[PDB]
């Protein structure tokens, strides 16, 4: 029982792995290849950094 | 002072241009307007701080020209035989 | 002051609005030349005179002429047709533009400056000694930039 | 240098000229495509720049002495290395 | 003067290349870059201040690295169009200027000076290369605009266009942010990083080497000169680190994964900015330029246009020393002892913690541990069974290059007390 349980624990850690995988290919999916998108995300970003400082 | 605010408004307008414009040359144009907003601000502040900002703005104009040469050169080069200049036609490189 | 100024700045903002709005590349660029004209006006009014004349000559006269030659030598105003619109973007572009406006307005508020300088109407007689002087390094560097720029642009075309 | 009045005068002059233009109009009522014409247009937008720098020198020049002259000389020679390039490259 | 060598060689070679064969011009640009570099080594600890131009420790180290990138990138590009070396000289000088002033406007001129010829170098004329050039150029010019408006606002909030000017309240901050936009873009910090993957994947590989090393170097040199505030610094860091490694996980192509890797690495480097130590940053970038330069030379010997990760596999059998040097590079980029990369990362982290930026620091460390996924997925992949993969086994040039530069890595992993004593003022 506890053996297979432990197998499930390791499995869950792998689950975290896949969580980082998922989030990762989500952040890489942000780059469509479309330049207008890049400009939008850019201006947005600038607004963000500017919003943080003063 | 009254001018400085117009400079900021213009820069904003240019940003709107870049974000809105569908074709390469016109995005580039909106950028040129932004540059000019910057220049105007440089003139106002030169009038506050004493004339160095004018030389600054002139250098700026020169630079702008250089990057217009290279930028249009590029636009023409890439889209010469190629069809419509809409910048989203190149989406091959994806993240 | 304010009498002319209101009309001038309104015409400025209007011109810019056009250059970012018009769907005809020729018309747009043209509106931008109107902008540069009025801008050289404002420079003159701002004791930057030589800069104003260079504004007409280089920016209005030359640069947007290259733009026009190019949009005419490919195709202008008929390039935007495609209809891959992204109109969910238009209010987002508009909003982000308003944001980038608001932030600058904020940073510019509460600024009490002496705009009273003796900057004797931007004449090149007063501009020169600075340029070939304290600015000579930046000047020359700019020159080099222009050289490299032309070599790039030519090599960036070069058929065969 | 100049009284500000004469810029206003310039503008007025422009006004008259334009009005007359309108008048005359109303009497009218009575591959490789870019390359050459691009290159020799771009070089215009570069020489305009060059001259835009040469003018401030040409006025205050003797005041700037041999080192000022040396500066304008260096500048000119750089840009002319550029032009000599696109000339020796050929434009046709 | 280094600037003298660069200027002379550039202007001369422009017209001399009409009377010289392309190969002879390569010999030329090589010699010139080398001479600039040598002039640098001979004046180590000179500080030579002219006008806005100023050669101190920062200019020295960062233009040393940038010149090293120019040297290596020129080495690999036999392809005859003398401009495809000339432009590299142009860019090189420009990067030097960029690292050599606090003058905002000269800085702008230098930025255009280096980034204008690069838009051109993104052209192996590949349809993807053209896309890269276009993206790089548009996003670049916009960033330029922001940096210029920042300079005008800096001149707004203070009478100068020189960094080091005392600095006001709000307008000063807004100015610094608007500068950090353009400068950050140029160093591939988030959220100004979008161009990097497309450009690295799209551009011809040796060109990409030149970019990911020299450009980043000069960019950070110029970032040291800015008074970068803690808040903005934190933002840039956290975003760059996270997006860097996490997005790097999803990458199935080599160059693009390395671009994302460079985004995360910019993130780590920015930590040094917290104190603006510059001794740390210098070291870090020494290790980085070495290992990255190596990696991209190796990735050049496979394919210039694009490389899938499978191509890396079996590299050891083919060339043992390139396999080993590539592994070593991957480990030094991981920051795993006893390699110089670990010392660089440690030296940046050290400044982060010294500055008291703990949450940011820890975050960086966690996702840095994450990064061990992909750095190993390459270095180890060296030993896998070879898929049918393109390989031009290099000249003595490149083999001895990758090997020597590689040996340097663990050489400084064991003995950082060699180079670290003076990456400072030069004593
Ligand atoms: C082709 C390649 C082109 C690359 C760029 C090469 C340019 C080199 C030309 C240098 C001349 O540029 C000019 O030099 C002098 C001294 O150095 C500067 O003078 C300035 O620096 C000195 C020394 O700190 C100060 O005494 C002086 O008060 C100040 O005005 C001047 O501001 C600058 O504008």
């Amino acid at each position: 029982a506890l053996f297979y349980g432990d197998r499930g624990l390791l499995s869950g850690y792998f689950g975290l792995g896949g969580a980082a995988r998922s989030l990762g290919q989500g952040l890489a999916r942000l780059q469509t290849g479309y330049l207008r998108v890049y400009a939008l995300l850019f201006v947005l970003g600038a607004l963000l950094l500017l919003g943080v400082m003063r | 002072m009254s001018y400085l605010l117009t400079s900021a408004l213009l820069f904003a307008l240019g940003v709107y241009g870049v974000l809105t414009r569908r074709t390469a040359i016109l995005v580039f144009l909106s950028i040129e307007l932004m540059l000019n907003a910057a220049n105007l601000s440089l003139v106002g502040f030169a009038r506050a701080y004493g004339l160095d900002g004018q030389v600054a703005a002139l250098m700026v104009i020169a630079v702008a020209a250089a990057e217009v040469a290279v930028g249009l050169g590029l636009i023409v080069a890439i889209f010469r035989h190629r069809e419509s200049t809409a910048v989203d036609d190149l989406s091959e490189l994806r993240g | 002051m304010s009498l002319l100024e209101g009309l001038a700045l309104f015409l400025l903002l209007l011109s810019g609005v056009l250059v970012v709005t018009l769907r005809n590349a020729i018309h747009a660029a043209l509106a931008l030349i109107l902008n540069f004209l009025v801008l050289a006006g404002v420079y003159v009014a701002l004791d930057a005179r030589f800069l104003g004349f260079i504004q007409v000559i280089v920016y209005a006269g030359a640069i947007v002429v290259l733009f026009l030659f190019v949009i005419m030598l490919l195709f202008a105003a008929q390039g935007e047709i495609g209809f891959d619109p992204l109109v969910r973007s238009r209010p987002l572009a508009a909003l982000l533009a308003l944001g980038v406006a608001g932030i600058l307005a904020a940073g510019l508020w509460g600024l009490d400056l002496a705009f009273t300088q003796d900057l004797k109407g931007g004449l090149p007689q007063a501009l020169g000694p600075l340029l070939y002087g304290d600015w000579l390094f930046v000047l020359l560097a700019v020159g080099f930039l222009l050289m490299a720029a032309t070599v790039v642009a030519v090599a960036l075309v070069e058929p065969g | 240098m100049a009284p500000i009045q004469e810029y206003v005068g310039t503008l007025i002059y422009v006004g008259v000229a334009l009005f007359i233009g309108v008048a005359a109009l109303l009497v009218g009522a009575l591959k490789r495509f870019p390359v050459h014409f691009y290159v020799v247009a771009m070089l215009f937008i570069l020489f305009d720049v060059e001259v835009a720098f040469l003018w401030p020198y040409a006025v205050s020049a003797g005041g700037l002495g041999l080192y000022g002259f040396l500066g304008v000389l260096a500048f000119t020679l750089l840009l002319f290395v550029g032009f000599l390039y696109e000339w020796w490259k050929g434009v046709m | 003067m280094t600037l003298a060598i660069l200027a002379v060689f550039s202007v001369a070679l422009t017209l001399l290349g009409f009377v010289l064969p392309p190969q002879g011009v390569k010999r030329a640009t090589l010699l010139g870059l080398a001479l600039a570099l040598a002039s640098l080594l001979l004046t180590w600890g000179k500080p030579f201040a002219f006008g806005p131009y100023a050669v101190d420790g920062v200019s020295q180290v960062f233009t040393l690295l940038a010149l090293l990138g120019a040297l290596w990138t020129v080495g690999l590009v036999r392809s005859g169009r003398f401009e495809f070396y000339l432009l590299v000289l142009y860019a090189a000088l420009g990067m030097h200027l960029l690292a050599s002033t606090r003058h905002l406007l000269l800085m702008l001129v230098a930025l255009e000076a280096l980034s204008l010829p690069l838009y051109a170098l993104a052209t192996w004329r590949r349809g993807q290369g053209l896309e890269a050039a276009l993206k790089y150029f548009l996003l670049g010019a916009l960033a330029a605009a922001f940096f210029l408006y920042g300079a005008a606002l800096f001149y707004g909030a203070t009478g100068s266009l020189v960094l080091g000017a005392p600095g006001e309240g709000p307008l000063y901050a807004l100015a610094l942010g608007l500068l950090l936009v353009g400068l950050g873009f140029k160093a591939a910090l988030a959220p100004f990083h979008f161009w990097t993957p497309d450009v690295y994947q799209g551009s011809p590989t040796p060109v990409v080497l030149f970019m990911a090393t020299s450009v980043k170097a000069a960019a950070f040199a110029a970032l040291l000169r800015v008074a970068a505030p803690p808040e903005a610094l934190a933002l840039l860091v956290a975003l760059s680190v996270v997006v860097g490694n996490l997005a790097a996980l999803a990458q199935k192509e080599a160059k693009r994964l390395l671009a994302y890797s460079s985004i995360a690495h910019a993130g780590y480097m920015a930590l040094a900015l917290y104190t603006g130590n510059a001794q740390a940053l210098g070291f870090y970038l020494l290790t980085y330029v070495l290992a990255t330069g190596l990696a991209f030379a190796v990735l050049s010997q496979i394919s210039p246009d694009r490389v899938p990760l499978e191509a890396l596999r079996g590299l050891y059998r083919k060339d043992p020393l390139l396999g080993l040097a590539f592994l070593v590079a991957m480990l030094s980029l991981l920051g795993l002892p006893p390699l110089a990369g670990f010392w660089g990362k440690y030296l940046a982290f050290a400044e982060a913690a010294r500055a008291g930026a703990w949450g940011v620091l820890v975050l960086a460390l966690v996702t840095s541990a994450v990064s061990a996924y992909y750095y190993l997925g390459l270095g180890l992949a060296v030993f896998a069974r070879p898929e049918e993969t393109p390989f031009r086994p290099g000249p003595p040039w490149a083999r001895a290059a990758v090997v020597a530069a590689g040996v340097l890595l663990l050489a400084l992993g064991l003995l950082p007390g060699l180079v670290l004593p003076a990456l400072a003022a030069g004593g």
